[PDB]
């Protein structure tokens, strides 16, 4: 799932 | 060189509209398409729509309705407007070029513009410092920081002596709190014979509220 | 729609290793898929065009193959800026799909944090609110535990953490524990402890002071 704070996949 | 550069990250309430520009240089807009791809928590990488060369546009079927792209070749602009945003159009917007003018491999690509979908208000951070001490000092090297408490919506920038200073620094991802406002720490570590020659300084811009600081941090 | 499905979600491995990332598509697509790197706060950057085809600028270590509907991307020997995320995308039918994107998290060994601890601003208090930091610097592996203590009282539910993105440079990670009172409790009490557990401690470390 794509976390919009860091650009990440977490 | 080629280069996409987006306008600032901001709040959109929900059920208005979405506007963000696309400043190109380093090619023609006479020449290339520019494409639309944005990338969310629900729906990952989702390619939006494409103004052509000479002004054509397609949409993907799910934004025909609420989409438009236009723009102003001699300006080198292209503007992305999107209508009637709830709170899963949360998301960071790309601008992008392909390799080739009629394709879709995309080499160049825009910084991103995080766009927040929310009903609350713009507020911008407050900045205290993060003191070195003996308490943060082991083996001649001091930490330091920067607390950014209490804005929305992200994101911040952060950085360290204008620019000057990138080794050794820390910025925490942003955290929501029961307040549903942000907060994140900013810290270095830095050789601690330093803190009583160079001064350290978090620089904080924080786009949504137009709020920049700067924050001298001294050991107390 | 082409659906893309990348596999596994994770890859871990240690530097110098080899490494493949697979994308599989809902039906045939030729050889028109394209690979990207995202890296911590980056835009995809383009890797690989048409299954196998290079890109100005990217290191040669980076290569991909396949066509139909099974394709991979390769690193033959990985290094620690490789850290990031992988992304498909077709463009044989439209509109053009990505995949939902494979992790890259690197090895190392094991290395234990640096601790330490930040008192509230005297600037903080005046706005009424007290935020006392611990930070942990620079270590491997990512799993640890801050437990925080005000006179002896063992504090539960009042502190959050941040952990940064894998380091490019030394894979490492780094942690903030902020624990959040009001003036008025701070004011109250006198002894402020942060204990670290890591695999690299052969003991809890903990890291206090005495406010004033």
């Amino acid at each position: 799932q794509f976390d919009l704070s860091t650009r990440r996949l977490k | 060189q080629v280069q996409l550069k987006q306008s600032g990250p901001g709040l959109v309430q929900p059920s208005q509209s979405l506007s963000i520009t696309c400043t190109v240089s380093g090619f023609s807009l006479t020449n290339y398409g520019v494409h639309w791809v944005r990338q969310s928590p629900g729906k990952g990488l989702e390619w939006l729509g494409v103004i052509w060369s000479g002004g054509n546009t397609d949409y993907n079927t799910p934004f025909t309705s609420r989409l438009s792209i236009n723009k102003d070749n001699s300006k080198s602009q292209v503007f992305f407007k999107m209508n009637s945003l709830q709170s899963n159009d949360t998301a960071i917007y790309y601008c992008a070029r392909a390799l080739t003018y009629y394709d879709y491999e995309f080499a160049y690509w825009g910084q991103g513009t995080l766009v927040t979908v929310s009903a609350a208000s713009t507020k911008g951070p407050s900045v205290f410092p993060l003191a070195p001490s003996s308490k943060s000092t082991s083996g001649g090297t001091a930490a330091l920081g920067c607390l950014v408490k209490d804005y929305f919506p992200e994101p911040v920038t952060v950085s360290w002596n204008s620019g000057a200073l990138t080794s050794g620094v820390h910025t925490f991802p942003a955290v929501l709190q029961s307040s549903g406002l942000y907060s994140l720490s900013s810290v270095v570590t830095v050789p601690s014979s330093s803190l009583g020659t160079q001064t350290y300084i978090c620089n904080v811009n924080h786009k949504p509220s137009n709020t920049k600081v700067d924050k001298r941090v001294e050991p107390k | 729609d082409i659906l893309l499905t990348q596999s596994p979600v994770i890859l871990s491995v240690s530097p110098g290793e080899r490494v493949s990332f697979s994308c599989r598509a809902s039906q045939s697509i030729g050889t028109n898929i394209h690979w990207y790197q995202q890296r911590t706060n980056g835009s995809p950057r383009l890797l690989i065009k048409y299954a196998s085809e290079s890109i100005s600028g990217i290191p040669s270590r980076f290569s991909g193959s396949g066509s139909g509907t099974d394709f991979t991307l390769s690193i033959n020997s990985v290094e620690s800026e490789d850290i990031a995320d992988y992304y498909c995308q077709q463009n044989n039918n439209w509109p053009t799909t990505f995949g939902a994107g494979t992790k890259l998290e690197l090895k190392r060994t094991v290395a234990a944090p640096s601790v330490f601890i930040f008192p509230p601003s005297d600037e903080q208090l005046k706005s009424g609110t007290a935020s006392v930091v611990c930070l942990l610097n620079n270590f491997y592996p990512r799993e640890a535990k801050v437990q925080w203590k005000v006179d002896n009282a063992l504090q539960s539910g009042n502190s959050q953490e941040s952990v940064t993105e894998q380091d490019s440079k030394d894979s490492t990670y780094s942690l903030s524990s902020t624990l959040t009172l009001s003036k008025a409790d701070y004011e109250k009490h006198k002894v402020y402890a942060c204990e670290v557990t890591h695999q690299g401690l052969s003991s809890p470390v903990t890291k206090s002071f005495n406010r004033g």
